[PDB]
């Protein structure tokens, strides 16, 4: 009986931005709670929340219980806000007080990276010279890394790694493949990428 | 939370049984267990009032079973496994039905065959002089590869010291043949330094895979040695050329 519908499905926002996250449920509850399930698929509970409103640093959360919604608020929005947010609302209408999810929001912070320098590199192996990969490193944010279409071409999703001490943040994706043939000039090929991209020579 | 699970990890051949268990918060009256599968919202399975299991998903059959026999902790089996089952299991006890706290799960694997089970083979690759001419940083990637399941955990090691600056790892990691049943798997990891550090002949770089696999009580009769939970790792030391 009970649904739960949670919006928008899909957020992106640039590092510092504010959004709201919303939970409509169709009839009254006894419990709700918000939880965050980040990328490596651990949930985490953020707020238990079936009326008033709840603070908790950058985040915080408001149900309307008359009329059936909650509002999850991000304040200044760091990279490792993103994931997916759940919310999770019970019945009442049975008494075991067991949760039914929402489908979720996926969220993406996309970092800020004060001066990109895209430039494809290859890398060789510590043990051998006959191993290596390509390194697509200090891209744009919104820079969307694709699948190759070759099988025996693998290639990493995007992430950014924050270098704390001289406030300096990078993007890189990765490929590597077994075959002999395998050139960086060609690996990153399926994405569009800057004009300006970097192809070192040697 | 105060919540326990264990196993945090479980490899199984299909048609087996399987047991997990979680010890809830202390005087919690309430127990709820969960299944969550790739990419989606956790769903309900069972739920105790002290010792007396009082809901249950009719989605699901005869061969889970449930306990909670002290009104403390729970145990839940899965009879007769399929590859279906390979989720993450999660445990959450509330007090007197308020507020739920959730375990760490039990992430499962239900494998077609034992003979599937690999660990990762770990290999560093050193930064590329045209990164430290052009940017004066320097970018060590480890790739681990060939793995089955997916239950890893790396880490980088920087002169015997666990670090976190300047490291991304891959979220999940990708299947070398996602066409195939049971493919294997890799995951790649960044560490950034400034060039001079790397440069450093004194200077150490490890990059370390856990992987979880066979336990000491699991049936192995393949000729090649025991995946068993185990560290493998890739190293390099610094240098000027």
């Amino acid at each position: 009986g009970i649904q739960v519908e949670q919006s928008p499905p899909d957020l992106i926002l640039q590092e510092g931005a504010n959004s709201t996250l919303r939970c409509n449920f169709s009839d009254s509850v006894n419990n709700l709670q918000w939880f965050h399930q980040n990328p490596w698929g651990q949930l985490i509970n953020l707020f238990y929340i079936p009326s008033g409103t709840k603070q908790n640093g950058r985040l915080s959360a408001t149900t309307v219980a008359t009329e059936r919604y909650s509002l999850l608020y991000i304040s200044s929005s760091q990279t490792t806000d993103s994931g997916v947010y759940f919310c999770a609302v019970d019945s009442a209408t049975s008494g075991t007080y067991k949760y039914i999810f929402g489908t979720g929001t996926r969220l993406k912070v996309l970092a800020n990276i004060q001066n990109p320098d895209p430039a494809v590199y290859q890398l060789r192996d510590s043990k051998s010279s006959d191993k290596s990969v390509c390194l697509f490193t200090d891209f744009d944010s919104q820079t969307n890394v694709s699948q190759s279409k070759d099988s025996d071409v693998y290639i990493t999703d995007k992430c950014v790694l924050d270098m704390r001490s001289m406030d300096f943040k990078s993007n890189s994706a990765v490929a590597w493949s077994n075959k002999s043939d395998f050139a960086c000039a060609n690996a990153f090929n399926n994405s569009i990428i800057p004009e300006d991209t970097f192809f070192p020579s040697p | 939370t105060g919540v326990s699970q264990n196993p945090r990890h479980k490899i199984t051949k299909r048609g087996q049984n399987v047991t997990f268990r979680c010890d809830p918060i202390s005087e919690h009256n309430r127990l709820y267990w969960y299944r969550q599968t790739l990419g989606q919202g956790p769903e309900f399975l069972t739920y105790f009032q002290n010792e007396a299991q009082l809901e249950k998903s009719r989605l699901l059959s005869d061969r889970f079973s449930a306990e909670r026999p002290k009104g403390s902790f729970s145990t839940l089996e899965i009879q007769r496994t399929e590859q279906g089952d390979s989720a993450m299991y999660l445990c959450a006890s509330s007090l007197g039905g308020y507020e739920q706290y959730f375990g760490p799960g039990t992430r499962l694997t239900v494998t077609e065959d034992l003979k599937n089970v690999f660990p990762p083979e770990v290999a560093v690759f050193v930064p590329s002089e045209a990164e430290i001419s052009h940017t004066q940083k320097a970018t060590l990637v480890c790739l681990a590869t060939g793995f089955y399941p997916d239950h890893v955990e790396l880490s980088w090691w920087v002169n015997g010291k666990e670090v976190h600056s300047g490291v991304c790892t891959d979220p999940q990691p990708l299947k070398e043949q996602p066409a195939l049943n049971d493919s294997r798997y890799a995951l790649s990891s960044r560490l950034r330094v400034s060039a001079t550090f790397w440069q450093d002949p004194r200077n150490h770089f490890r990059c370390q895979v856990q992987f979880y696999g066979l336990s000491e009580n699991d049936e192995w009769t393949q000729d090649r040695a025991k995946p068993v939970t185990q560290i493998v790792s890739a190293e390099a030391w610094g240098r000027a050329d």
